[PDB]
């Protein structure tokens, strides 16, 4: 039965480790945020054929460039994230997490991801951007920056309510099947 | 509160690390010492470059580190000086990253599925590969569990702060040192 890694790079500010949380646990993680999500493995059944799915957090490697890519050969897919509130995190797909992927695993599936969807809409996280005259990142950025680096998919989640949070990873497995 | 659920993910995790070194060395290190099965002559006698130093990452995690840590569990908010107390003993993370990328190549290119082999054999979930990152995961978290701790404690937090100085360190250091 097919075994498949899969890597979540991108900055701290996307919540990768919440993310996968909830993902695996099937619930936002709630009151205390862990800081630890260990290596994963478990089966899953995407369009009948059933396959086990590695997960694989990175966070805490943001600040050395040199260590993430311990993580990354063998990769069968990669999950670049930014969240859709941080406009930086997204600009940082193209300056940064996109260019060592490829550097590294030159002929990889990429998922982007936008995490934090349920924060797009929020009138606080709305205005504490306005302030540094920023706003979210839409839908069509989304597009546009997948096509530029090559995603397989542009996909929107939030790890708080469970949207589309299910479909980033069968994405993710059916982008190596 | 907060504090507190750190201080106990602290625990919870350095002892599943524990667990998961301990494994490591009892399963795939244990299989190429051993003499009980056809070991690829690609890899034969190059256990060192295989695992490096884990070994010793492990004692130093199992005879003291998790004996210290636990010791703080009331404490969270001294915690820190438990990382400058040991700090020459995290030096030992800086030789495992070096020798990563050489133990990656390695595996790839002369052990086949050997280690495959004894993973279906033992019944793991993680591979060779998974255990084998987990120092470097592992050193590069605790600068993450420090920062959170600062988060939530007082005027009491140069017992944090110089920890913290300390874990940010080691891997900046593992960092510099690759080729
Ligand atoms: C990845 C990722 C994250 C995500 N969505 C979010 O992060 N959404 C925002 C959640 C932040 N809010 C603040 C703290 N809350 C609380 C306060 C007091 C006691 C108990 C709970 C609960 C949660 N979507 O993807």
């Amino acid at each position: 039965m097919q075994a498949i890694k899969c890597v979540v790079v991108g900055d701290g500010a996307v919540g990768k480790t919440c993310l996968l949380i909830s993902y695996t646990t099937n619930a936002f993680p709630g009151e205390y945020i862990p800081t630890v999500f260990d290596n994963y493995s478990a089966n899953v059944m995407v369009d009948g054929k059933p396959v086990n799915l590695g997960l694989w957090d990175t966070a805490g490697q943001e600040d050395y460039d040199r260590l993430r890519p311990l993580s990354y050969p063998q990769t069968d897919v990669f999950l670049i994230c930014f969240s859709l509130v941080s406009p930086a995190s997204f600009e940082n797909v193209r300056a940064k997490w996109y260019p060592e992927v490829r550097h590294h695993c030159p002929n990889t599936p990429i998922i982007l991801v936008g995490t934090k969807l349920d924060l797009r809409d929020d009138k606080d996280t709305i205005e504490k951007l306005k302030e540094k005259k920023l706003t979210p990142i839409t839908y069509p950025q989304g597009l546009a920056m997948a096509k530029e680096i090559g995603a397989v998919k542009y996909l929107e989640c939030s790890a708080l309510t469970q949207r589309g949070l299910k479909t980033v990873f069968d994405e993710a497995i059916r982008a190596v099947l | 509160r907060k504090k507190e659920f750190i201080m106990a993910e602290l625990l919870q995790t350095e002892k599943a690390y524990v667990r998961d070194l301990h494994e490591c060395l009892e399963t795939y290190l244990w299989e190429m010492t051993s003499g009980v099965e056809e070991i690829p002559p690609g890899i034969l006698n190059k256990e060192h470059i295989i695992f490096g130093n884990i070994q010793e990452i492990y004692d130093f995690h199992n005879n003291i580190f998790l004996k210290e840590l636990e010791k703080y569990e009331q404490l969270p908010e001294d915690v820190g000086h438990c990382f400058v107390t040991w700090a020459d003993k995290f030096q030992m993370y800086v030789t495992y990253c070096k020798n990563k990328p050489d133990s990656n190549q390695l595996i790839l290119e002369h052990a086949g599925t050997f280690f495959d082999e004894i993973q279906q054999r033992h019944g793991l979930a993680n591979s060779i590969s998974s255990y084998l990152i987990k120092p470097v995961q592992r050193v590069t978290k605790y600068q993450l569990l420090l920062k959170e701790l600062l988060t939530c404690c007082e005027e009491g937090k140069g017992e944090l702060k110089d920890g913290l100085e300390v874990m940010l360190s080691v891997p900046k250091k593992a960092n510099d040192a690759m080729h």
